[PDB]
């Protein structure tokens, strides 16, 4: 018998325990093997009232393996230690966004 | 449950009673479904006081002659509902409770708005009395054509069929259900070429003729700019399809017509979705009481002539609910709760069946003075046009008004006064055969 | 008559088709009642403006009942008015005496007539962009108890649900304003419970502030006040307040950026009987053409394959752009919505923690999941009861974003999330 | 280009057709200028779906009696344009496309507003009949 | 007739001169058509109110064509109305049958009639003071693709361009509102992308929010909403929406502090042909007298010496106070603008990184440079593609602020800025 | 293949590498030899939404050499180590401002 403490618990996939390197790439493999476009985004602060996250280098239109989508975030580990890095997944056609998960936190 | 079934609870004079017609699923006992229709219309299945805001079933009374059906009288308190909101009566009472799955059918038969809760409403804009005082038409049931054909008539040809009916003694003339505005006939032009045809027929024959201009509209802004234009044509009366357009748009136009002196003809379009099946839905005496509390000086109560004794006692039940100040509890006549209206103004009861000349003995005897008689709905017009067709529908009125005012029992001596008025009227004699 | 039954009339792409479910009186033949359900819904200048029947299609598995497809012309109806479709079509046709029960099953608003309407204020895509809530079905409490809670103690129960990761929190049907709780003070102490629950957990929290009112002046001054509390969403009981007040508020919510949660209060007077009424897939089309960014579509969990085929039937009608004519799923006409915005499908029955694997698979991303409907609360309160319904949500979205079949590996992903969540593990059983 | 010239495309009953009278500069072939007048009146030269909002030329039909001129029938979709805005038909269709430099002259001959798009407008205030 | 050709009429300083380019039918003499292009643009008194021709001046290098200078009086025209200049002058004169092609080349609004107008809401000087952007020509993306982008994904492409040092970001012509992207939600998610791109890089970022609408009520409620997002600038397609809607919006943008980006949509119906139509230097004068703080003047890079003499001809007409009569540059009348505010000249063709040395020399400080017009984007995206177009801008303004001749030392200052910029060095070739 | 990091990059002449002492005086020599009035401005913070920069001693109406315009900023080096010093260039006549470049930064 207990309450919930006061954390930020950022957007989505954030009340579950923080997703490890297997669960990062399995969701990245869900992006490409379902035909979505794995884009990487970063931002200074991760509240969901700052509405735009700044897009890392490209949204990776021709990304086919998780070993290179994560390897673009490997180029984004050392670049931004203090930014909430995030791999989003855009729909290829129908104008929507699906996956959203922070891969790196300050 | 069975905390919502208090069978000893004498309901207060300020409760909002409701008499459902519960047809429960089998194995559900009667008290536990009647406590359930008192449950999910309140206080659903401690943070508050339950015993102050809960709906309480207080009597069961099984329907005679039909098992698996009873009349759960529910007693909702006063301070559960909004002052002046008849769309919060229905959101509370018939909101979340008919789709309840322990029930095969649930029918809100009757509802008792107390004197405490009637006074928050406005009533009609104008009663029976103030409607007759504005129109200067005393001691007769008023009249109306319905402009056939409905669809296709341009706004001036529509107003010529209005001017033709309004010459020959007809009081009102109804605009149709499915005419609000449509690419053959816009409302700004339909209202214009009807105001030019009322003030021609009102100036010709010195009675205050009117026309139920249809202000039913997509939005409440477009409704009030459709009614404020019928105000600025100095029209006596508008109309409004209150169950398609709802009770928030009706109560908006209630408050408008009282604040602008326009009579409001409430039309019961889309009523038969909910009052026509005998086991499920909302009986029209709820929806009759619901628009006497919101606006309307007239409401269609259909007809009597095609119905049995039991099906017209129920129809003369809710004619009295919307037209009389105090109505006693009589369940054979359909009324489940005694209803003091607290001097709220009456609503006319409009007769609009497939009716013609030979029904003027019947509908002046059944529906009294405080009524409107539509025509042209089912019957096939008149061979000489509309103005001899309306004079046939007006000489047959005042023959049956004169006969009723001389002791002549129109139930038995009614077909005599149609035949002895067809002599002195050539327009009625050709309408005397069909 | 029998000029209103034209069975060779292949209906135009601009007509407004309507598929009734006629149950005629005994002795009434099927051609004559189908010409009669097309009769008194028109013209009771007649060859172009006539509602005409063009197909019979008797109901399989049942005698004395058929599905009369009526083909109303376009220019009979008002541009932009769904209170003129229901005045014209279902106005004076259900009370016709040669019909024991008449039910409007489905209706086809064409591309020609959908463009006159507004659609929803904000679709699925526009709503989720405003809320910044992506890739998961949203959430909701319904504040129990309904009645009695004063405006702050109501707001404290809103703050307590919205702390625990709950996206939205519904105001009740019968809470508009009442002498224990006025709307001006309900809206104040709720918008003061959202700016604390949005500052605590940074997500855009909202509350479906009930703006259903007696008049349309008291409804817009009840919505112009929820606008000036900077509220994301309001709600509106669209069948007690009607389609003139809803279309008034639709046009307002598009023109003031407020999302609209259409509640289907009093929907079951007019559809819950399977032979008479207006089936909800008509009323779901009717409020997609008036406004609503949400609509209650009830629940799927307490329904069989046919009763959730029909439930998923109108969920696609109010959410997908093009829906093919699939009569077993209930949709009687191929409906092209002409790029009109979608409406959410809000699941609100007796659903709880364990129905999250089903209702993320059945209802997709584009959904809202209400709670507290029939279930006996949560034994630790609201803020654990909402964190249970949010961890069990996102445990099912995590498994769905990893390919796990949530029909079979769904109860596993709740039980392996009860380990890494203590508020979930006590709602794991009751 | 020639992704905007779909000559087999039977246009839908809800497209907003447009029949230009293209007089292309010499050396510009007829399909590539007609795909170009379908280009810069939409979707100009994978962030979205191209094939849903693009203008498609669907027929050429050379003008009889005069070479270097044809009638490029362009098929704009419905949901590209604004409900009720005839100043968004012209901003879309004749907006950015006549000053196109591979064309010596371009004349919007005719345009088919569908029944789906006429209904968003008002029409005249009063017709022949109501006038 | 031939009382409308008065060749000794030295025109008054209060007349409104108009220089047509008549191409008369074969057999029509030049005095008779010049009295006829002055005829049906008036009086189809006479000594006080006739438009009269006062000079012929045949076009050098071409027969059967001349430049008929018409001298309309002042008191024929409405104070403050440029839709009455075009109704009076070019109303019923181009359809006159004895004229094979009639083109209005230039027009002289006098000091007497410019003072009745408003001018731009904000000039060059007042606009740059509001934006605090001095001594360099401003920038712009145009968000490609045009169509399809939802209101947030459109805003995300606005945020991405405006991060990279881009000053403004244009909304398209055909983006007003459409079922994939409504204006209320386009304007919201763009003003939420400006307050992030202005907070990131402290410069005053703006977006030319397209307020072109079907009605003038739907245009001002589309501009009163961009006012209440605290937006610096809007835009308006000024020839599809007309000169009554611009002058409505000019008078609004001056009276609400919003800058106005006039877009020349549908300009090339009426000036692409070199013998018939209304040349853009009339239409550039026409919107300097209605409002606009910007106007597209196309481009200079794809044009010869005469075609950019004419292009720099009306760029001086819409930006400089006094412009001398220089017919080789295209300006047919000495135009005194009477201290009216200037209009920006927005270069928007297929210009790219390497045209920055030319377009800082040709177009001066008082200019805006759009990008994405014909070029195939940037291989690294938008925020590198805007930093390429901003470093290459300010490398050319740095060299211009050090005396370096940007006609010859211009390609050097791009290549010596590709060393100290990696986003520029990849746009250095493609 | 790389994105742009998140810096302030103040107003103008700020995306190029920061201008050295030769490029300060060459732009100052552009102010006087084109007949503009070299004014020196300073401010606490250099965002371009704080609209006025505080003018140092005079706008130097009769300034003729760059060795003395910079020597007035030499009197403004030690005065304000923490203010964004700036030499602006005002037009002599026609009411506009042209040059703008930070010479000293905190």
């Amino acid at each position: 018998m207990q309450t919930l403490p006061k954390e930020r618990r950022y957007e989505t996939l954030s009340y579950l325990p923080p997703l490890t390197d297997v669960q990062i790439e399995k969701q990245v493999q869900y992006i490409l093997s379902q035909g979505y476009i794995p884009a990487v985004e970063f931002n200074e602060v991760s509240e969901p009232t700052e509405l735009y996250w700044t897009l890392w280098k490209l949204p990776l239109f021709g990304a086919k393996t998780s070993r290179e989508v994560l390897a673009e975030v490997q180029s984004c580990r050392s670049q931004y230690p203090g930014h909430y890095i995030r791999v989003v997944g855009f729909d290829n056609i129908k104008q929507c966004q699906i996956l959203s998960f922070i891969v790196h936190k300050p | 449950r069975l905390t919502y079934y208090t069978p000893d609870y004498t309901p207060k004079d300020t409760d909002i009673l409701a008499a459902f017609r519960v047809t429960p699923q089998p194995g559900v006992p009667f008290e536990e479904a009647a406590a359930a229709v008192a449950a999910e219309s309140s206080t659903g299945t401690l943070l508050t006081d339950l015993d102050r805001y809960k709906g309480r079933c207080y009597d069961i009374e099984p329907v005679p002659g039909e098992d698996n059906q009873f009349i759960a009288y529910i007693a909702y308190p006063l301070d559960l509902f909004e002052e002046g909101s008849i769309t919060n009566v229905l959101t509370s009472i018939v909101g979340n409770v008919f789709g309840f799955k322990a029930l095969r059918a649930l029918r809100l038969e009757d509802i008792r708005f107390p004197v405490a809760y009637i006074k928050t409403f406005q009533g009609p804009p104008h009663g029976i009395q103030v409607e007759r005082d504005k129109l200067n038409k005393y001691g007769r049931p008023l009249l109306g054509c319905t402009i056939k054909p409905k669809l296709g008539l341009s706004a001036k040809n529509y107003g010529r069929a209005v001017y033709e009916c309004l010459r020959g003694g007809l009081d009102f003339t109804k605009d149709d259900e499915n005419i609000n505005s449509a690419p053959f006939q816009r409302w700004r032009d339909r209202f214009l070429f009807v105001a030019d045809a009322i003030t021609k027929a009102q100036a010709e024959t010195g009675e205050i003729k009117g026309h139920y201009l249809n202000v039913t509209a997509p939005t409440c802004e477009e409704m009030l700019k459709r009614a404020e234009y019928a105000k600025e044509l100095k029209q006596p009366i508008i109309m409004h399809d209150y169950l398609t357009a709802g009770f928030t748009a009706n109560t908006t136009l209630a408050r408008w017509c009282r604040d602008n002196g326009v009579l409001l003809h409430i039309h019961r379009a889309m009523h038969a979705v909910i009052d026509r099946q005998k086991n499920h839905g909302i009986h029209f005496r709820v929806l009759a009481k619901a628009l006497r509390l919101s606006g309307g000086d007239h409401i269609h109560t259909g007809t009597v002539v095609g119905k049995l004794e039991g099906e017209r006692g129920i129809t003369m039940g809710f004619v009295d609910l919307l037209r009389e100040n105090y109505v006693e509890q009589d369940k054979s006549r359909g009324i489940y709760f005694t209803q003091d209206w607290a001097s709220l103004p009456g609503v006319m009861a409009v007769a609009s069946g497939g009716i013609h000349v030979w029904h003027m003995p019947a509908l002046v005897e059944i529906f009294g003075d405080d009524s409107v008689l539509q025509f042209g709905g089912g019957t096939l017009g008149h061979p000489w046009g509309n103005a001899p067709g309306a004079t046939a529908n007006r000489v047959a009125l005042e023959a049956c008004v004169q006969a009723r005012n001389e002791g002549r029992n129109l139930a038995r001596e009614g077909n005599d006064v149609i035949r002895e008025a067809a002599k002195w009227s050539p327009e009625l004699a050709v309408a005397c055969e069909l």
